[PDB]
């Protein structure tokens, strides 16, 4: 007992971590949640018209999302 | 001198070697066909020989191709096969069903991969993200270092494809480059 | 390079699992194969004909860590890390029932083939469940104080050889629920325990990369260890590698973490084969039970290799 | 050692090429180290210059 | 000491350039509808400068190993203080960087900008900056020596008086990069807008010889680190003891063998030489 | 047949060359370890 | 499908988490798009991930690490390696020349057509170890400090091309406090403006117009700070012989 | 360098308009030879050989540029390449045997002739090789050539 | 005590002078293998330029080779014989006292194999045949792409 106690402890730890039902992909999976509406509100208020030089790395995606604008209208 | 009374004998030239062969019982370095001084990084092709020991210029013919490229370069390729002395009975049979089906499978796989490539190019898949974004593992035994020859630890690499933003256009403008030169032109066997 | 079996090829590859294959077992007649894998599934193949995945069994909530057949090949039993055993009717491909009562991951199980049929299970709660394959409730359970990773049943049907964390092969009597004696000599945790087809010797493979053959017949000296075969290193995964004996008992195979199934001669001790073919650790290595030279290797490659020993 | 100087029954110098590379640098492994004489190179160059002038 | 703030974010707010056009282009963030001459001549004075004694200190980059220096600290316009993620310090001689990046973490290029401004090139290990637009007086050499000695450690200062241009060659490329970024648009003892660029390769053949000799010195240093000291001594052959070891070890028994260099120095575990 | 213990035991003859990586800096091989194994060793 | 990255650019952790992005960046060398491999470093530095910066084709053609762009055999910058051991290979850098060269090499290598520098660096070390009226000595007026305390500048004579200001400044800094130090290798001249008059006087009294700096004899005296102009070739020649004749 | 860049631009504009015109290639390479840019002229000749791989006039121009500027080893490499490329063009074989006899390598001349005879040329080449051996006095070698 | 052994190969004929006074067991092993015909149609599986030509393997791979004293026999390092130059016949071995059937043969002076290889002959004729066998082209594992085989080996005395 007193000589295999740790070997038992990490064996149980490793087996439970590897073969638990909660980690059947290597990680604990959760459902995608909703954010606060104030988060989306702050994002659009900050980017505004896309005029400040901070948002260039966003400019390529913003204009790229123009391809998907017809879905948003529908 | 004959074997084994070559004691005191000490050769000076390939004359003294005769038709060659160093004498192991003489404790001096021997050169039955002459000393090699050096080779001061010439850019020349290495002179090679063919199956029966003659100097070969098909190296010039084959320079810049792969090993399995069929290149006709000799008068022998212009003599009808049934008159080539090296052959007596030529097997002119189309391959069997198993070889044809093995060929059809191999080529159907390669062409199917190219068809999937062409289809995914012709129809970009609306959103270019994949849900099945699993990881590859790579075992990675390293070589030494830039400057160190000490051995160091074996490496497990977890490679995942990066989550790219689905709204992004392609990053780089394409360019016009002239097409490169052909593969080295074959000998004209007229 | 001759032809020594009625296969389509001297070596075939069976793929289709979407996770590490932890176990793969032959039919008692040696014509069907059941493979249990960490995608929580069991795949059922026919070795002859050409090869055909004829069955998929679903229902387990975690990895399939072990499986066994019935005496005649109509019921399949399987132990899984959802803390459950299960029995499956293979004519309808449907789960007969689940055996509940284990509290941790069920590492190993064995089935008693002669006399009257039983189920033996070894699990990390330090328990050896004795199950009748008609009731969901356990007939008995041996209560140790260390996790158990490999179990086997004596041919007599009332001794259980069990090895686990404690590196000692404990032989228990069922009716006493008590340890007869402990074979000693392994240094790391026993991953497989298997009796020979004639029944007088015991293969054990542990995580110290030594496959030891022990004596089983009641008349034996104090040191019951016959031989310590080497040639199969444990890799970097702490998997439960499962070896086997040949049908004639002269050959002895285990899997090895460098992707190699290693076969020795049980009588002599020389490395007969070191067959490659896998890119993960080879978790299972099974000789065909009908006396064929067919070897089966199942790895954490999501595939298995079924070859002949020419 | 590629030439044998022999004397027959008439007692005369006969040279024997053991290989066939005395007269031709074909089959000679050292065919690529004949560095030509400077006078020969000058004569060839002056030949080409004369052709150009004509 | 903690890193002090150099200026305040009240004047490090982000806002447009002053209007030099009809309409502001939001993609390129530039004014449009104007002219081209204005841009050419407009090169304003620097808004700050940094001090080793007063400003340079410690930060979260001194906490974090293997990080870069702060470009805005080099320009003297870093209001972040201790909360900056980049070092507030002059590089020492032990601060080396790979060819693909500079001391500020900005990527280096295969080429130069056609005005020799910017980050630099990994296709030339340039340690020489070019300081133009200097007011031509007689104390210019003293002023250049004082200010650039404050900015780092110097191998060669070459100041021309005709056009008022100082070529400064530091001994560390990181020091050269820091000096260029810290002296661009700043002023000497007179109020002037310094044009600090990367210097071109020196057409003086003495400088060509010394640069080439430094290239072989650095490379041979790398070779001698790569090779064992005993192969180094045997190949160098400047001393007769290593020379006679070279003859004996290349003989390997037989007299007059003189083994090939490839066979004798072919390194490996078990190749030929016990020196391996 | 090539993987028989005798065939693996017999070594290649001859003296060594006095004068096979697929990556320019080492040897890389595709591998199939478990995700839990990688995460635990990395931790 | 796996990067050619050296072990110092790789993390210290033997278990590597890489991100792979097809067409992720332009190659810095050939300006073609290539698959980028990137990994988070060792210290959670802000920065970015360390990534491959050149393609595998350019790494194979220049024998370079794909992150650091240093030579895989010695740890040198590619330009330094090939300049010193230039007999390996050149390379093109004009615009469509460099894409054309890279596309032709990549197509050749991939369709089959197409350890080498031991001799080159053996030769380099052989080459590098192949090595490359009388003026009066200074007098009592030369080592005696003048009464004009406004004159602060010391004057150094006979400077070789390979004499650097960092060791000159370290030597005069361990003596005294320096305000400025001007050294012209073109005219073999130097001026030193100290900060402390007492320190300058005691250092010049210690040296007496004579100094041994890295095997170079130097004559130091007092002089008015003067702009070093475009001196005559005879002027700098006599300047050099004065520096040499500082030691008899 | 300004003038050279202007000329190089006009030459390569005409190569882009009509790469099939040998005179475009020829004048470009001759101008670089006149500028003593032998690497540049060689590169032009090789790009011309990529467009016209089997052109006897082009092969002769390249070989003669090397021989005129005394690059004998470059020229002999070109001669081996050319008679490999075009082994039934007797002009290239005659140029190669003539060049070796000018250089005074009579064994080299015999080597080139032996390779030609392997290709089994016409009667004029067999006659030329008999006349080589008669020129240098080897009547037994000429007897072997008649066999 | 010298014995001739003729190896008719595809590139000419090698005449081998075998040293019965110095390495008798290895020499008579070579005689018996050649006389039985164990070398007929057997290829030279390794050629390394300026080092070596190795042959005698009937499997052509470099792990085979079956001697006449069972499987292997002992090394005969007579201290008067060294690998002094080109064309020197020795026995290729995996390690010490592991001589089988494959014969090493130096194309160059290789005096770092003394003490571990058994010299038992030389070439008496055919040194240019050996030189061109050294000049054939090979692959990464030193095997000749252009195929060299001993057509027939026999004994002359
Ligand atoms: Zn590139
Ligand atoms: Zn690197």
């Amino acid at each position: 007992i007193a000589k295999f106690a740790q070997k038992k402890k990490e064996w149980l730890r490793m087996q439970r971590n590897r073969f638990g039902e909660k980690r059947k992909g290597g990680f604990v999976e959760t459902q995608k949640a909703d954010m606060p509406p104030e988060h989306l509100r702050k994002i659009v208020k900050d980017i505004g018209d896309v005029s400040q030089k901070k948002y260039t790395s966003d400019k390529r995606s913003y204009l790229g999302a123009l391809k998907f604008m017809p879905h948003a209208v529908l | 001198p004959p074997y084994p009374n070559r004691a005191g004998w000490r050769p000076r030239a390939p004359e003294d070697f005769g038709d060659g062969g160093a004498f192991p019982e003489i404790p001096v370095a021997q050169y039955p066909w002459g000393k090699n001084d050096s080779s001061s990084k010439s850019n020349a092709l290495v002179v090679q020989v063919d199956s029966e020991g003659k100097v070969d210029y098909t190296a010039i013919a084959r320079q810049g191709h792969s090993s399995d490229r069929i290149i006709h370069a000799s008068f022998k390729d212009l003599i009808p096969l049934r008159q080539r002395a090296e052959a007596g009975q030529i097997d002119l049979s189309r391959p069997s069903k198993e070889e044809v089906e093995a060929t059809a499978e191999r080529t159907k796989n390669a062409l199917a991969a190219l068809v999937s490539g062409a289809l995914a190019a012709q129809k970009p898949k609306n959103v270019q993200v994949n849900t099945k974004r699993e990881a590859t593992f790579v075992k990675y035994t390293p070589s030494a270092q830039m400057g160190n020859n000490t051995k160091k630890q074996e490496r497990i690499i977890k490679i995942v494809e990066r989550q790219r933003d689905p709204m992004e256009p392609p990053k780089f403008k394409h360019k016009k480059i002239p097409r490169g030169p052909p593969s080295p032109p074959p000998p004209v066997m007229h | 390079t001759p032809r020594t079996s009625n296969l389509k090829a001297p070596l075939m590859e069976l793929s289709g699992h979407t996770g590490e294959i932890f176990t793969a077992k032959f039919d008692p007649t040696g014509t069907l194969i059941a493979s249990g894998s960490m995608d929580r599934t069991i795949m059922l193949w026919r070795v002859y004909g050409d090869c055909e995945n004829y069955g998929v069994l679903n229902g387990h909530k975690a990895a399939i860590l072990d499986l066994q057949w019935s005496r005649d090949g109509d019921i399949l039993f399987s132990a899984s890390a959802d803390m459950h055993l299960a029995s499956w009717d293979l004519t309808t491909g449907q789960r007969i029932r689940r055996y509940i009562g284990h509290e941790e991951i069920i590492n190993a199980m064995d089935v008693t083939q002669r006399g009257e049929e039983l189920l033996i299970s070894g699990s990390d709660d330090g328990t050896i469940g004795i199950w009748d394959p008609r009731t969901k409730n356990a007939v008995d359970y041996i209560e140790t104080d260390f996790p158990i990773t490999a179990v086997a049943v004596s041919e007599a049907g009332n001794e259980i050889y069990s090895g686990g964390i404690d590196n000692d092969i404990k032989v228990w009597d069922i009716r006493k629920k008590a340890v007869v004696h402990t074979m000693l000599g392994h240094n790391d945790t026993i991953t497989t325990l298997r009796v020979s087809p004639d029944g007088q010797q015991l293969l054990s493979y542990a995580m110290d990369s030594t496959a030891r053959t022990w004596d089983i017949r009641p008349f034996a000296p104090t040191d019951r260890h016959i031989r310590t075969f080497d040639g199969a290193p444990l890799g970097l995964e702490k998997n439960l590698i499962r070896g086997s004996w040949s049908k004639d008992g002269k050959k002895i195979a285990v899997g090895a973490g460098d992707g190699t199934v290693v076969i020795w001669g049980s009588d002599t001790g020389k490395l007969l084969y070191k067959l490659p073919g896998h890119k993960g650790t080879v978790n299972c290595a099974e000789f065909a039970p009908d006396g064929a030279p067919i070897i089966l290797s199942a790895s954490s490659d999501r595939t298995m290799l079924l070859g002949e020993l020419i | 050692g590629t030439l044998d100087i022999i004397e027959t029954e008439d007692g005369e110098m006969i040279a024997v090429d053991k290989d066939g590379t005395f007269f031709s640098t074909a089959n000679a492994t050292d065919f690529a180290q004949h560095k030509p004489d400077k006078a020969a190179v000058d004569r060839l160059v002056a030949d080409l210059r004369k052709a150009e002038e004509a | 000491r903690p890193a002090r703030p150099q200026i305040d974010p009240a004047l490090v707010k982000s806002e447009r350039p002053p209007q030099t056009g009809t309409v502001f282009n939001i993609w390129y963030n530039k004014w449009s509808g104007g002219d081209r001459e204005d841009k050419y001549l407009s090169q304003t004075h620097a808004k700050g400068r940094c001090n080793i004694a007063r400003d340079s200190g410690y930060t979260r980059a001194d906490s974090r190993p293997g990080s870069y220096f702060c470009l805005y600290f080099a320009r003297g316009i870093c209001p972040k203080g201790q909360d900056c993620d980049y070092l507030h310090r002059l590089p020492t001689i032990h601060d080396i960087f790979n060819p693909n990046v500079d001391c500020f973490g900005r990527d280096k290029f295969a080429d130069y900008r056609d005005d020799m401004g910017g980050v630099g090139s990994f296709n030339r290990q340039n340690r020489t900056i070019y300081v133009g637009r200097i007011h031509v007086t007689d104390d210019i050499e003293e002023i250049v020596a004082r200010h650039f000695a404050e900015w780092g450690q110097i191998e060669r200062i070459r100041v021309l008086n005709n056009r008022g241009v100082a070529f400064i060659t530091y001994t560390n490329e990181a020091n050269a990069q820091f000096a260029k970024e810290a002296m661009a648009h700043q002023s000497l003892d007179h109020n002037e807008i310094l044009n600090v660029r990367w210097a071109t390769a020196d057409p003086n053949p003495l400088a060509q010889k010394r640069e080439q000799r430094r290239i072989e010195e650095q490379a041979a240093e790398a070779i001698r680190r790569a090779l064992p000291a005993e192969f180094v001594a045997e190949i160098e052959g400047k001393d007769p003891e290593a020379r006679k070891r070279r003859k004996l070890e290349s003989s390997y028994g037989l007299e007059g063998y003189e083994a090939p260099d490839a066979v004798h120095f072919a390194r490996g575990p078990n190749a030929v030489n016990p020196r391996g | 047949v090539p993987y028989t213990g005798e065939n693996l035991a017999r070594p290649s003859y001859g003296p060594a060359n006095p004068f096979k990586n697929n990556v320019l800096t080492g040897h890389a091989e595709e591998m199939y370890i478990s995700e839990a194994t990688f995460r635990a060793k990395h931790r | 499908d796996f990067p050619s990255v050296c072990e110092n650019c790789l993390p210290e952790n033997p278990y590597v988490k890489m991100l792979k992005e097809d067409y992720g960046a332009e190659c810095k060398l050939c300006t073609r798009p290539f698959t980028v491999f990137s990994w988070a470093g060792d210290g959670r530095a802000h920065g970015r991930k360390k990534r491959t910066n050149i393609c595998l084709t350019c790494a194979r053609l220049k024998n370079a690490c794909q992150c650091c762009i240093m030579d895989l055999q010695f740890g040198l910058p590619i330009v330094i390696r090939d300049k010193a051991l230039e007999l390996i290979a050149p390379g093109p850098q004009s615009e469509i020349n460099r894409e054309y060269f890279a596309q032709n090499n990549e197509r050749a290598i991939e369709e089959g057509r197409a350890k080498t520098d031991e001799k080159a660096r053996e030769l380099l070390r052989r080459l590098a170890n192949s090595k490359p009226a009388a003026l009066p000595p200074p007098g009592p007026k030369d080592w005696l400090p003048p009464a004009d305390k406004s004159i602060m500048s010391l004057f150094i004579t006979g400077i070789e091309d390979d004499l650097p200001e960092w060791k000159i400044r370290d030597f005069f800094k361990q003596y005294g406090k320096i305000k400025s130090l001007v050294v012209s290798h073109m005219t073999h001249c130097a001026f030193v403006n100290y900060e402390t008059r007492e320190g300058a006087e005691k250092a010049a009294t210690e040296l007496k117009g004579r100094a041994v700096i890295a095997g170079c004899p130097l004559r130091i005296r007092w002089s008015i700070p003067r702009p070093i102009g475009t001196m005559n070739k005879e002027e700098r020649a006599e300047m050099l012989r004065d520096g040499r004749s500082a030691f008899p | 360098k300004e003038y050279q860049g202007r000329k190089r631009r006009e030459f390569e504009d005409y190569i882009r308009r009509n790469r099939l015109r040998l005179q475009n290639w020829f004048q470009y390479a001759q101008w670089e030879l006149e500028q003593k840019e032998f690497a540049r002229a060689r590169s032009i000749f090789e790009r011309a050989l990529d467009v016209h791989p089997n052109n006897t006039q082009l092969w002769i121009r390249y070989i003669e540029a090397e021989l005129k500027n005394r690059n004998i080893n470059h020229a002999r490499n070109l001669l081996d390449r050319a008679v490999t490329r075009l082994p039934r063009v007797s002009k290239l074989w005659y140029k190669y045997v003539y060049v070796m006899e000018m250089l005074g390598d009579i064994p080299g001349t015999r080597q080139v002739f032996d390779r030609w005879m392997k290709w089994e040329p016409d009667e004029d080449a067999w006659n030329a090789y008999i006349k080589l051996e008669k020129r240098y006095g080897e009547y037994e070698r000429a007897r072997q050539i008649f066999a | 005590m010298a014995t001739d052994v003729a190896l008719e190969t595809t590139m000419g004929t090698i005449i081998l002078e075998l040293y019965n006074q110095h390495a008798p067991r290895t020499c008579e092993n070579f005689k018996t293998l050649a006389a039985r015909g164990y070398y007929d149609g057997t290829i030279f599986h390794r050629v390394i330029k300026d080092f070596m030509v190795q042959g005698g393997d009937p499997t052509g791979t470099g792990r085979g080779g079956r001697s006449i004293y069972g499987d292997t026999f002992e090394d005969e390092i007579h201290p008067g014989l060294r690998h002094t130059g080109a064309g020197i016949l020795s026995m290729a071995n995996a390690g010490p006292n592991t001589n089988g059937s494959q014969f090493f043969l130096t194309l160059a002076p290789t005096p770092w194999l003394d003490g571990k290889h058994t010299i038992f002959g030389r070439v008496k004729k055919g040194i240019r045949v050996l030189q061109r066998m050294g000049l054939v082209p090979t692959d990464a594992d030193d095997r000749p792409k252009t195929e060299i085989k001993i057509i027939r080996a026999y004994v002359v005395g």
